[PDB]
């Protein structure tokens, strides 16, 4: 009931998938081979969100998987977990857009979307009551940053009401993995600000930034960065497929996070997460997850939530707790840094519980809020396009698809609109 | 009555030991790129078929 | 041939409304199954159960109850329980989309299509009943779930029916303690909606149950199922003088007929006592003298109220348990001579005492230790301007920028109702105050 | 209270001047031996270990309350064989006098009076006549049910296999009395108000 | 006599202890039981579910997948949820996506082509034996369940 | 509702036990009983301190079992 | 409730602290692991003192051990004892303080006290009512006394209410432990006037004196010398930890010892100590303990105290003792030594008694009073830095790093000022 759809594009598209099926499969006791293994009741209650049916008593993940370049999508039918997916559904081209956004976006990309969003089409119809799509996708590949946004458009305007949700991946300043980055990724947002209801950046240096700071690991690798996305991801919607004290739809946290139209875009955070040398000297209590849940150093984000004030926030909290101790930390949590939550919208934290925990462990919070220190991020992408544009370095790539400069101008004047605007509550005062 | 088979702890009665055959120490504490990294030792199983 | 039927929306109300059957359900002799136990064969007595039971003609009997909501999660939670075989399994009406605190959603666009069914629901069980006393509903105004759909159920109750009375349990945002983000802005338009509907209202705001449970029950970690226990008790005694003897006895008429001094004014704040833990309990005498003067405390005002910034209208309480007439004459006329409690000018006697004979009873792995004397009491004091006031300004600030605005005239609803909707809150004001003013 | 040293003899040793201090207040029914006696309806299995909450309560029925460090400091030295349980034979061993000569002489000779015939072992009956004739003047030296009415004089104390009175209870049984009284004259006294026989 | 030790009670650390073993779940034994009811009767996890009434909404197992034949919403939930299936491990692959290297993953509906015919026979997903007509389930006079029996 | 019970304690009388009553000198208030009843409920108030407590105590270990099998 | 945290700084700041944390694990019979082996309640019912919580009820030191090199922080962990503190807890550079104030205050210090800020902050806001903060560090040290400095500052203007105490050593000449200790010195007093709440000195050449006086032992280690004090701190804070006839927090001591904010330095002492040799047939009473405790060169302060007179005292007992023999005796030694006592403060000592002894012992006390003695500290402290500044000789170092030339010349005053507004007092009649 009220499930949602997943579509994902692009490599680092894929690859999120490709975890994200594995753990939230885990979750239900959906065994790789396809047949049912839960324990208890719940396995099998509400697992409509994300699953659909079919004979033989094995399961079909409905995921749309694209990729404009069949290396990827040919990996994932390799690994654990890679045969739940639709062979039937895969839609692959045979060139390839070489990290280049309008190669995947105006003439090759879009020449593929006549099939892609058929099937699309079929899989929207077949549920009873959808609830949304949920897209991710990397903005520093041209095809995924493309083809993801290109579809972003079409879908939207076909389905005026129903909720749209974007994972975005902005490449961070001083880690930087493509020599373009500056262009696609100022010139996509704004196709992204638009038409995408919701956003939750995820800046690769923080993953880093985490990984040596919290978890202590010798060795990460791209498996594992996958997974803290992969388990925080379920944390938006874990709630809405179990049952519990106060069910909070991806409808009610987008009722109670944007404030106006045009600032739709959230930083979030996992925890707990406890290395490995000292999970036996902490403690395990409510108040314990909360500091760790709004400090810096946890969040997703690379920009500093300290460096601005917050607007408004809400945190789900995951296990079986009681809330008394729980408003007590919140209101405790609000009302002892007056300078960092505006002073114009009182009773600025949201509030969900819900009963299951992940496998494992009892208490854990997922974290989602438009915070004001988010500019540092559009502002530091904005200057570093200022850089290459002066001097018409690497136009002709894209000046060769149809584009031309005079959208350059156009997108560049709105992002710095989007920039200012959101600055100019920071300073509001009643 | 109950006497204690130890001396306990006092301004002198420790005043061992200083004499030892060989004082060598480990770094425990090392500083790399900004973030802080120790040593791994006494959490150390070794080994099973598990 | 007196019965009053509950009417549930809301999640608030669900929960609520799935512990207040309990407390019924173990008080007239009934199981979970719905029949009563085997072990007693004696045939068939009492007939008290007829007040909050119809007669199904064999065995078991079918709870006089409707619940409605738009999002079937907790919905989902009651028919898969225990308590499966109990409830009427169509009249649980169950939605496909949630309001998401839209107070728009649920009273302009989806509540539509789900207005029909309640409706026609409730006016069959009207003609199963024969002496039908009254209504009651239980809700919360911080999700607009509960508020869309309850204002619009409100609006019809009183129009196809008449003259039959309805009671309002709702239930408002704690002063500083709030779940959501954007209950300012549905909370005030709902309160127009119960303003000139509902005959009777009662504030049971939620910080309070806290205040109360930390100080006496001696619990540091107590959970929404405890909170819970304490209000299903005060539906216990309001409607305990329905279904049991009484030397003195009070329908659920006789309480909008001498606690409502105008028909504006129709707020009364409640309050319960005692409660005190097992741990020490009955550590303490528990005589009649001390269990009434708690009832006045200003702490155990179940509503964060404060209610001596404001005179008193006019108290009617309920007494269950084992009072002799001289002990309720003799502790009540020392409050009156009370100087830090004080009653309006114009108002000499404003008490009305009720006598009931029913024990209280505990529930199984409960917190309120089962005594032998407890009062009840349904007050309307001057001082619920605070709250109300303090619901006024939150909302002055966000608007001022037109925070939030968008959603509300988005969904349908337009952006003209706010400019109404504020000034009778303002109105409200001026009379609440105008009355407290000595001739 | 910091019993790390002879902290263990300083608790004990105060702890026990309270205990026999407050009987000696009582002086009265109020027998050490009672409390003897009364753990075996605790014990369950006559091993003699009883759990915390057993040990308290029971001493709590006697009338004797004590702080809440203490308690654990009587389970630390009596915790023998490591446990967690006190053994109160060890407990019921403390708390028992082992008597002044002045006593055992007037017990000695007393007893020497009773067992005219040097035997050793003392019939129910004798005692009980004696401590009888003490109290009434006129009781008539015939009765009907003299045996069962005035051995209920008797029996608090406990005879042996052959059913006569030991030497060595009989005695056993006026020191036990001996906690409650402090009074050397006094607990004197008793004997010949109770037994009209005095000599010293 | 004697230096000054520091472990007192001789408690040898957990490294030299025995070994890691199988009591990992001895906390998620009641994990999964929801508290918005329960703590209200029970203590333990909801026990299975056994019966449904009209609008219980999510996803009872049996009903989507393989068209059923009409019946009352009541009958025909249960034949699906008092069966086998739905349960026991046919290929004992972990939940946890471990066992996959033990499997393989084949399937027995194979044989060749080319040179003639490549169309193949269809997976095990087909029924036969059962092939009997309507009229035959639906009509018999008593050897059925007895639709009122109920034993007290 | 109805009025059977004059007072929570004593029911109305059988027709046999009021002889006189014509005139006003045996009237039952003076209770006659009033020390007995409080004596007798002094006792009763005492079960249910120690039901409840004893059962309370017993939820508690439950409760550190929870979290200490957690540890 | 009412806790304390524990932070210090410097090789001195940790051995000091080191020792510190053995022995109060040892007075609550503290095992090495962490589990708990105690006998009485007394040990635990206020344990909550100076120890968090965590799973599998093992206990934390709430420790926060900081310093510029790791040489210092290697060694104490390696030991028994070191493996309470948890590894998040410490914090760290790569650098070191090279005895140099400018290189503790300015430059390298600056850029790591902003972790441990946080680090700190983290465990006043845990803790239900902090009770104030206690202060290890040597003001011989270039980060000791410099970088431990800089977080008095900072907490301070944290939190205007909290009480804050210090452990000083200060470097008396006769034992020359750097020549460049004169500057440092004379600095560092300037901070620490205007801060800290309570200031406690100790003379490195009084605990050698100690050693080889009243012990008459053959050859101390700076783990023995490390002892003496770790006891010293445990008198002080000792009232608030077990039960008693007369309560004594920490407020209390300083309420009625600091009879102007600008006279806020005490001189402590430890008693009995008795040699092998010596405690033959030395007697048990309290008459023995008042006489060692107003001796003369028992003090822990090179300035020998009689040269001055006491303004005020305060007596720490502990153990079982008569309240009326401690009465008598503080009443014999107000007359017996008129002239060592000022004249307009009638009757100023304060005794305390406490009902638990330190294991092995009878009694034992803890004494604390602010002499006037304290000016020769300073006075040879201030002579010794005036002579090696008029040839500004070792000026180059600290004008390395920013500091500006008026900066010594202003520091010279406020302790010159200091020195000359002690002594007024002394001579002062009623
Ligand atoms: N006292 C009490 N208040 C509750 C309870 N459940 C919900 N509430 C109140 O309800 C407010 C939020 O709305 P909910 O009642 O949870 O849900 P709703 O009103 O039906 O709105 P939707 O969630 O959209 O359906 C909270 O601020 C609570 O104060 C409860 O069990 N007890
Ligand atoms: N964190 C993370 N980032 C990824 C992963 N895969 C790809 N990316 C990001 O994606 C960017 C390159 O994307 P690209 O392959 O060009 O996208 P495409 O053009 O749509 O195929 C890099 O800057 C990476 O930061 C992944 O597994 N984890
Ligand atoms: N008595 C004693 N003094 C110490 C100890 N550790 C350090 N000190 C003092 O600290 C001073 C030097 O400290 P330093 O290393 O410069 O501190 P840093 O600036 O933090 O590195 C010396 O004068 C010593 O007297 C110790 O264990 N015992
Ligand atoms: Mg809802």
């Amino acid at each position: 009931m009220r499930e949602i759809v997943h579509i994902q594009g692009g490599q680092c598209g894929n690859q999120i998938g490709a975890k994200f099926w594995e753990v939230i499969s885990d979750e239900h006791g959906i065994d790789p081979t396809g047949t049912y293994h839960g324990d208890s009741d719940l396995q099998l209650e509400r697992i409509n969100v994300y699953y659909n049916e079919a004979t033989g008593g094995r399961y079909v993940p409905r995921a749309i998987l694209m990729d404009l370049e069949p290396g990827t999508m040919d990996s994932v039918r390799a690994g654990p977990f890679g045969q739940l997916f639709r062979p039937d559904n895969f839609v692959f081209g045979q060139t390839g857009a070489g990290n280049n956004w309008a190669k995947g976006h105006y003439t090759e990309g879009a020449e593929l979307i006549d099939s892609v969003l058929d099937v699309v089409r079929k899989e929207a119809e077949g549920c009873d009551c959808l609830q949304g799509f949920q897209i991710t996708h990397s903005l520093g590949g041209g095809t995924g940053s493309g083809m993801g946004t290109l579809l972003i458009s079409k879908v939207r305007e076909e389905y005026p009401d129903r909720i749209m949700e974007t994972f975005s991946v902005v490449p961070s300043p001083k880690v930087s993995d493509t020599v373009v980055e500056p262009y696609n990724a100022t010139l996509s947002v704004h196709q992204l600000v638009e038409n995408a209801d919701e956003c939750m950046v995820i800046d690769n240096e923080a993953l880093y930034d985490i990984c040596f700071r919290t978890l202590k690991l010798t060795t990460p690798t791209y498996g594992d960065l996958n997974h803290l996305v992969s388990a925080a991801m379920s944390g938006v919607t874990c709630c809405l497929r179990f049952p519990g004290q106060l069910n909070s739809d991806l409808r009610k946290l987008a009722v109670n996070l944007i404030p106006f139209p045009r600032l739709h875009f959230f930083m979030i955070g996992f925890a707990p997460l406890t290395s490995r040398g000292s999970q036996q000297y902490r403690a395990l209590t409510v108040p314990e997850l909360t500091q760790q849940m709004f400090d810096a150093k946890n969040m997703m984000c690379a920009a500093d939530p300290r460096h601005g004030r917050y607007l408004t926030a809400s945190a789900l909290f995951r296990g079986r707790m009681s809330t008394k101790e729980v408003d007590e930390q919140m209101l405790n949590v609000q009302n002892k840094n007056s300078s960092y939550f505006v002073e114009w919208i009182p009773n600025n934290i949201k509030s969900s519980i819900c009963d299951i925990p992940p496998k494992g462990l009892k208490m854990a919070v997922t974290f989602v809020g438009n915070s004001t220190a988010i500019q540092e991020m559009f502002k530091r992408v904005a200057e570093q396009f200022t850089a290459m544009f002066r001097r018409k370095a690497f136009l002709h790539w894209y000046t060769g698809e149809g584009m031309d400069e005079m959208e350059f101008t156009e997108a560049e004047s709105n992002m710095n609109d989007l920039v200012s605007e959101y600055q100019q509550y920071q300073d509001a005062t009643a | 009555y109950n006497l204690p088979k130890t001396v306990p702890l006092l301004p002198g009665h420790c005043f061992p030991d200083h004499l030892k055959e060989s004082h060598h120490k480990t770094q425990q504490f090392t500083l790399v790129n900004n973030v802080h990294c120790e040593k791994t030792n006494y959490i150390e199983e070794k080994n099973d078929p598990y | 041939m007196r019965e009053v039927i509950s009417i549930h929306v809301g999640q608030g109300g669900i929960q609520v409304g799935n512990a207040c059957w309990e407390l019924f359900c173990l008080e007239h002799g009934i199981q979970p199954d719905g029949q009563m136990p085997s072990d007693k064969t004696i045939g068939g007595g009492d007939d008290a159960f007829n007040t909050f039971f119809s007669e199904t003609g064999a065995g078991k009997h079918v709870p006089r109850a409707v619940f409605l909501d738009l999002e079937p999660t907790v919905i989902d939670e009651v028919r898969t329980g225990t308590y499966r075989q109990l409830f009427h399994p169509e009249q649980l009406i169950s939605g496909k989309e949630d309001a998401a605190n839209n107070f728009a959603r649920g009273h302009y666009t989806i509540g539509k299509e789900i207005v029909d069914l309640c409706l026609d629901r409730i006016r069959k069980l009207a003609d199963n009943c024969t002496g039908l006393q009254g209504f009651l509903v239980f809700n919360s105004v911080g999700g607009g779930t509960g508020s869309g759909l309850g204002s619009l159920l409100l609006e019809r109750l009183s129009v196809d029916y008449g003259k039959k009375s309805k009671l309002g349990f709702t239930i408002y945002p704690s002063p500083q303690v709030s779940t959501a983000v954007v209950e300012p802005y549905n909370s005030i338009l709902s309160t127009h909606s119960l303003l000139e509907h509902t005959d009777v209202a009662v504030m049971l705001d939620n910080e309070a149950i806290y205040d109360i449970c930390r100080r006496n029950l001696d619990i540091e970690r107590p959970t929404y199922t405890n909170l819970n226990r304490l209000i299903a008790q005060v539906i216990s005694s309001l409607t305990a003088s329905l279904r049991f003897d009484g030397a003195l006895n009070v329908d659920i008429t006789e309480f909008q007929t001498n606690l409502v001094p105008y028909p504006r004014i129709h707020f009364m704040l409640s309050s319960y006592a005692p409660i005190i833990s097992a741990e020490k309990a009955y550590h303490e005498q528990l005589s009649v003298a001390e269990i009434t003067n708690s009832a006045f405390e200003p702490a155990n005002m179940m509503a964060k109220c404060d209610p001596r910034h404001g005179k008193y209208m006019a108290c009617s309480m309920m007494y269950r348990g084992d009072v002799v007439p001289k002990d309720v004459n003799a502790s009540i006329a020392t409050i009156k001579t009370k100087r830090t409690i004080q009653f309006v000018d114009w108002c000499p006697t404003g008490f009305k005492v009720g006598i009931n004979y029913q024990p209280p009873t505990v529930v199984p792995g409960g917190d309120l230790a089962k005594v032998m004397r407890a009062v009840c009491m349904i007050s309307n004091s001057t001082a619920i301007a605070e709250v109300f006031s303090r619901l006024d300004h939150k909302f002055d600030l966000m608007y001022a920028k037109r925070a939030f605005v968008h959603w509300y005239v988005g969904e349908g609803m337009e952006e003209g109702e706010f400019s109404e909707a504020r000034e009778d809150l303002a109105a409200l004001e001026k009379d609440y105050e105008e009355v407290g003013i000595e001739t | 209270m910091s019993l790390y040293g002879v902290g263990l003899n300083v608790q004990v040793d105060r702890i026990k001047t309270e205990f026999r201090l407050y009987v000696s207040k009582q002086k009265g029914g109020l027998n050490v031996r009672n409390l003897r006696r009364i753990f075996e309806q605790l014990d369950y299995q006559q091993n003699g270990q009883l759990n915390l909450d057993d040990f308290k309560a029971g001493l709590n029925k006697f009338g004797f309350f004590l702080k809440n460090v203490d308690y654990q400091c009587l389970l630390k030295y009596f915790d023998v064989e490591q446990n967690g349980n006190v053994n109160y034979l060890a407990f019921l061993s403390c708390i028992s006098q082992t008597l002044n000569q002045r006593r055992a002489n007037f017990v000695l000779k007393v007893f020497d009076s009773i067992d005219s015939e040097q035997k050793g072992a003392v019939h129910p009956f004798s005692l009980a006549e004696r401590l009888e004739v003490v109290k009434n003047k006129d009781y008539q030296i015939g009765s009907k049910t003299r045996e069962q009415l005035v051995g209920e004089y008797v029996a608090q104390f406990h005879k042996n296999q052959d059913g006569l009175i030991t030497r060595d209870e009989f005695v056993s049984y006026y020191e036990d009395l001996g906690l409650g009284i402090s009074s050397d004259q006094h607990f004197i006294e008793i004997l010949q108000t109770q037994w009209g026989i005095k000599e010293d | 006599q004697y230096a000054y030790d520091f472990n007192p009670a001789k408690t040898q650390s957990l490294q030299s202890r025995p070994i890691e073993h199988n009591k990992f779940s001895a906390w998620t034994g009641d994990q999964l039981y929801r508290t918005s009811y329960g703590t209200h009767w029970t203590s333990k996890p909801q026990e299975p579910k056994t019966h449904v009434p009209p609008g219980y909404a999510g996803y009872i197992p049996g009903l989507k997948p393989n068209n059923h034949y009409g019946a009352s919403y009541g009958e025909i939930a249960k034949n699906c949820l008092s069966n086998p299936k739905v349960a026991q491990n046919p290929f004992k692959l972990a939940s946890t996506g471990f066992n996959y290297q033990r499997h393989d993953f084949r399937d027995p509906s194979l044989t060749a082509t080319t040179h003639k015919f490549g169309a193949q026979t269809l997976l095990k997903n087909h029924p036969s034996i059962d092939q009997k007509s309507n009229q035959w389930q639906s009509q018999t006079h008593d050897s059925f369940r007895n639709p009122l029996h109920k034993p007290n | 509702m109805k009025r059977v019970k004059e007072s929570y304690f004593r029911e109305h009388p059988h027709w046999s036990d009021i002889n006189g009553c014509s005139g006003a000198k045996e009237f039952e208030g003076e209770d006659l009983a009033y020390d007995a009843r409080i004596k007798y409920q002094k006792e009763t108030q005492k079960q249910w301190i120690e039901q409840q407590i004893r059962e309370k105590k017993m939820r508690e270990e439950a409760e550190r079992n929870e979290e200490r099998a957690y540890a």
